[PDB]
């Protein structure tokens, strides 16, 4: 098998710990602590191959990290989530991808725009704005629920072929 | 709900004016986590300490198999691992990816809880789910200390 690095970033209460455990455990959990970041493995196939993904569930950028920072200048693949219902994490998106961009040297990072909490009818941010800003950013764009687990797994699959397409 | 918020935010008086109250110290919330489980996670160790002399549960497992051990190993708290120890954690648990509280200290690189760790007993070459040991996590990392610990 190979390994492929995906490190999920992005602003607080978007649903990235909600997105993560769905996939890794096809299951919802209502309330998770905000601090808690850790690394989940699991073994999926795509397309006509298997592989093993791990999958490191970024809290924040409070306090230093080594084992963050050596993901960071590691990792291959980058999930920048933001919630439809907030502005602000749209709008933090910029900073998280300079900063990738900074950290990685910034040659061909492979990145995907994802938007969580698409079950909710009230909503600031619309798909026009969003999928612009991806093919601005020249990135793939994925709508994601972490309830009905629509897209859930198409975001990490997307993100994977795209990695594949960065080595190829 | 009260006592959960009170051990994640670092109460005292109210952590034990809710016990004095009736609150069960073994409620837990959605994904499994316990106040023994919060008060080690965010560095109480009073409140630790009066959980478990309150008749709190040390070897309590969230939905992801995690012990109180794991997460104050994970997080860098020397005392809290200390005194879990010394009323008879399980030193050697394994989550759901069967990952030894020496795999976490590890890979974040805590070199001191290693090292308490170890000193408590427990195996150096545990292999989890995916066929991974603590010596393989220091090579991959690279990090000279931890090897040197390891291999002595
Ligand atoms: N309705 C809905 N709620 C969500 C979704 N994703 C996350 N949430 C809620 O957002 C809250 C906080 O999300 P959290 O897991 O902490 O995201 P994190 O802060 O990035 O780790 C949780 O209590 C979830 O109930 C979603 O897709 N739909
Ligand atoms: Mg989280």
């Amino acid at each position: 098998m190979t390994e492929y690095k995906l490190v999920v970033v992005g602003a607080g209460c978007v649903g990235k710990s909600a997105l993560t455990i769905q996939l890794i455990q096809n299951h919802f959990v209502d309330e998770y602590d905000p601090t808690i970041e850790d690394s989940y493995r699991k073994q999926v196939v795509i397309d006509g191959e298997t592989s093993l993904l791990d999958i490191l569930d970024t809290a924040g950028q409070e306090e230093y990290s080594a084992m963050r920072d050596q993901y960071m200048r590691t990792g291959e693949g980058f999930l920048l989530v933001f919630a439809i219902n907030n502005t602000k994490s749209f709008e933090d998106i910029h900073h998280y991808r300079e900063q990738i961009k900074r950290v990685k040297d910034s040659e061909d990072v492979p990145m995907v725009l994802v938007g969580n909490k698409s079950d909710l009818p009230s909503r600031t941010v619309d798909t026009k704005q969003a999928q612009d800003l991806a093919r601005s950013y020249g990135i793939p764009f994925i709508e994601t629920s972490a309830k009905t687990r629509q897209g859930v797994d198409d975001a990490f699959y997307t993100l994977v072929r795209e990695i594949r397409k960065h080595k190829e | 709900k009260k006592l959960l918020e009170a051990a994640r935010a670092g109460q005292d008086d109210e952590v034990a004016a809710l016990l004095a109250k009736g609150a069960d110290v073994n409620a837990h919330d959605t994904f499994g986590f316990t106040p023994l489980h919060l008060a080690a996670l965010y560095g109480h160790l009073e409140i630790v300490e009066v959980l478990l002399k309150r008749g709190a549960d040390i070897n309590a497992d969230d939905s992801y198999g995690r012990t109180p051990l794991h997460l104050a190993a994970m997080r860098g708290h020397l005392e809290i691992v200390e005194l879990l120890l010394r009323w008879g954690a399980d030193v050697n648990a394994a989550d759901e990816e069967g990952r030894t509280p020496l795999h976490l200290a590890a890979k974040r690189g805590h070199l001191e809880i290693v090292e308490v760790l170890l000193k408590n007993g427990a195996d150096v070459n545990a292999q989890d789910k995916f066929g991974k040991t603590a010596f393989d996590i220091s090579i991959d990392n690279g990090n000279e200390d931890l090897a040197e610990i390891l291999q002595k």
